[PDB]
């Protein structure tokens, strides 16, 4: 009669999450430590940071009391996923708790469902690492439009260490687009509903080099990027014929971005939703709910199932808690 | 050639099982290898039996390897 | 650091079984509680409760992390009330479940609690007759029985001569007294028995008048000889050391006495569990479950429906090698 | 011919998914029946919507479901 | 709580009749509603549990069964 | 404890010698360090593995380095 209590691991990418949620919206515990400058170094940060969080975990809730035990699968690095599944079935082993390997992308939208009143959204997935337009068409998560070559918050980033700024650049480039007021000659990239942001950024740097002030840089790369954001989600959205529009991932804490898409959805009658702050950018806390959702409708898998998947797409889940 | 051994003894059998089951899948998940790797456990202890061509090549897995390890490790306790 | 606690769930045929016992060989719960096969199943369905219930006495619900239960072979109705009962569990627990085959977990109990590594293992039951060898990265039926089992045989003779239904022991008692067989057909085809024909000529000297405690020295010397005859054979094919005698009719002393000497006639070993662990219990459906489970066994809720025709080689031995 | 229809509340929702799930299994193990039988779960309640052709058919039917969600409650 | 409602349809108004009075007069003692509509038989059970409910519909169908293995 | 034994062959035992000098004594956990006609043999005993690996990655830096300079 109780309700069913599920770890979650996160540990794809620079950041590192425990959360703890149960069969019900209640999320008991969600903490996520960030890595300040590689893949083997962050694999390692990973391995110190996870026995961390876990004693913190394991005093908000006692360790007897966790049923399920769920981490990030994939797709994201290599070594950094193994941290997180030797991590994951260490657990599995200890406790004696079964465990649910979780694809990252569709943690981000499924913990956006539970804190946002999406439904049945067309969600745009913009992080660090990744650019997609995901919906629930078909009986599976597909992807109906995503980036060629770089994210846009790795585009951001890798701007950012080239003018000299803070590695976290995306807020930092936010800041100083409002001061610019001048849009800066650069490249518009959408192909369908893909796009391309590697000839928007070697333009844009080279803006740069051509002594064209930084401000008015910052102002036309969102300026840009964003439309061709704003674009293709625009496309997908009458393609699958979905009445919410998501956005998640880290750059959703962009405020220019918000208002973009959140105009566009106003202009085709639909709602426009984001998660809150913790839970918008990578944390364990949505892998935990992920997991608790599989694992609850029917989903067992044994520890042969659990080796990682770099590269998992995101139509290669079968979504058993829709429906 | 660069050859190495590695032992990892532990307090308990039960404790050296649970690391080595975690750390095994680990172990199979290798598609593309930077050196031949052989993974045992022998009673209280886990063996680490690595043969490779020169000495970065053996410094990446020995890493890999004993980061495994070292997170199985640091879980179960605490 | 601490083992693995499993429940069993026993609820093939007629005994409703429950038992627990832990990663290593240590038992901490074991009581089995004694036809129509509609009738049985309601018979299960109000004895599992009590068991249970009495079993969360003597280890606490919450220390106990596997589930299994007896997913067949066995009768259809009875089957269904056993599964039920322990995904019922499962799901309440919060605890993962494991369907078990009842004829191995015969012979895995058996390889516990006795001196037996790899033998060649005799089941012989009140619904089954069979000789199990591991044998090729598999358990495999050597030699079975056509028509009835042996077990049933006696039940069926024994509700015949008016003797109450568990007529196996009452059989035994009677057969020491007679002291003369009576003529009847060994009836033995390669490595398979027929009990069937052995029963018809066995009533009708009954009714010819011979003594009923002859005819029970009589059944007991053919269908014991003929069972011993396909265990010796088998025990050729397979290429064993050792030969078990598992099931509620290893109680038998006669039994016993042919196979040990047969055993100790051709230098091989013989071993019969405690008889707790020789009938259907639950404590052998835990150890079987844990057995697998350990070496790395998980099955979703889908997987645990019952299966009233489980082949022995139908399962996939990952705790032996 | 012969129609039925019965219904079973539980105390709270919780308790009505887990017995459900238990026979649900056992709903879908059956390959020849004696009826045709509906089993679905609406909130707190189980729902059996049943059709036989005769009385005999649906008193099978009955017994075999009833025993089985009898079985999962009195574990619970 | 636990409810019940079967429904029993005869060739011909008689005969359902025939089968209620029969099953109603020898069978005199959960809360029960036994009714006849027409060409059809109404059965309305209310009981406690699922035991106590299985029990009583095991009784009215062997009767309703019972009846008809009359007239046939 | 943790322990660990590497063994590095080069071709020839002349050129050992100078990469066991050149690590030895430009470079001032247990540790054994010693040299073996054309091998370079090291003996490392550490308390745990994240120590054992910090000592490992030190020296198997130190000879890449060595190589390097004789190698072209
Ligand atoms: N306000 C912002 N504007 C633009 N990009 C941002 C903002 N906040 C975070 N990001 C980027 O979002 C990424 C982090 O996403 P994630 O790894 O999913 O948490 C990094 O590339 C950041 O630079
Ligand atoms: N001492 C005995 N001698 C012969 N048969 C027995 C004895 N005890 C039990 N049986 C038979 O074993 C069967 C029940 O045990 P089981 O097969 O484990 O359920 C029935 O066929 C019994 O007649
Ligand atoms: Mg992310
Ligand atoms: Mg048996």
């Amino acid at each position: 009669m109780d309700p069913m209590i599920c770890l979650g691991l996160e540990g794809t990418a620079e950041k590192t999450g425990v959360g703890i949620v149960t069969s019900d919206g209640e999320v008991l515990f969600n903490k996520t430590i960030m890595y300040k400058p590689n893949p083997r170094e962050a694999a390692d940060h990973h391995a110190e940071t996870f026995p961390k969080l876990i004693k913190e975990a394991f005093e908000v809730v006692d360790k007897n009391e966790i049923d399920l035990i769920a981490f990030s699968q994939g797709p994201g690095l290599g070594p950094s996923l193994r941290v997180t599944a030797t991590v994951a079935r260490t657990l599995s082993l200890t406790l004696k708790k079964p465990i649910i390997g979780v694809n990252h992308c569709i943690a981000h939208i499924e913990i956006g469902k539970l804190t946002t009143e999406a439904e049945d959204p067309l969600t745009l997935y913009v992080s660090g690492g990744n650019t997609q337009v995901i919906a629930y068409v078909s009986k599976k998560y597909r992807v109906f439009g995503e980036t060629l070559d770089i994210a846009v918050g790795n585009c951001l980033d890798q701007f950012a260490r080239y003018v000299n700024l803070p590695h976290p650049g995306g807020p930092y480039i936010e800041e100083l687009a409002r001061k610019g007021k001048k849009l800066v000659d650069l490249p518009y990239t959408v192909k369908g509903m893909d796009i391309a942001f590697s000839g928007l950024l070697t333009a844009a740097m080279r803006a740069y080099d051509a002594g064209e002030r930084l401000e008015d840089i910052c102002y036309s790369l969102q300026e840009y990027a964003f439309s061709m954001l704003t674009e293709i989600t625009e496309r997908a959205l009458a393609h699958t014929n979905k009445g919410e529009v998501m956005l998640v991932g880290g750059v959703a804490a962009n405020n220019r971005l918000r208002e973009m898409l959140k105009a566009m959805c106003e202009g085709q009658n639909v709602d426009f939703y984001v998660p809150p702050k913790e839970f918008c950018g990578d944390n364990g806390a949505m892998i935990a709910w992920l997991g608790l959702l599989m694992h609850k409708n029917g989903r067992w898998m044994s520890l042969d199932e659990t080796k990682i998947i770099p590269n998992y797409r995101t139509d290669m889940v079968e979504v058993n808690w829709i429906k | 050639r660069v050859q190495a051994k590695i032992e990892i003894e532990f307090p308990s059998e039960d404790v050296a099982k649970v690391v080595y089951e975690a750390v095994l899948y680990e172990h199979l998940s290798v598609p593309y290898r930077r050196s031949e790797i052989d993974f045992k456990l022998e009673g209280k202890k886990i063996i680490l039996d690595i043969k490779a061509t020169d000495s970065s090549a053996l410094r990446g897995t020995v890493n890999s390897y004993l980061r495994w390890i070292k997170a199985a490790i640091d879980v179960i306790e605490v």
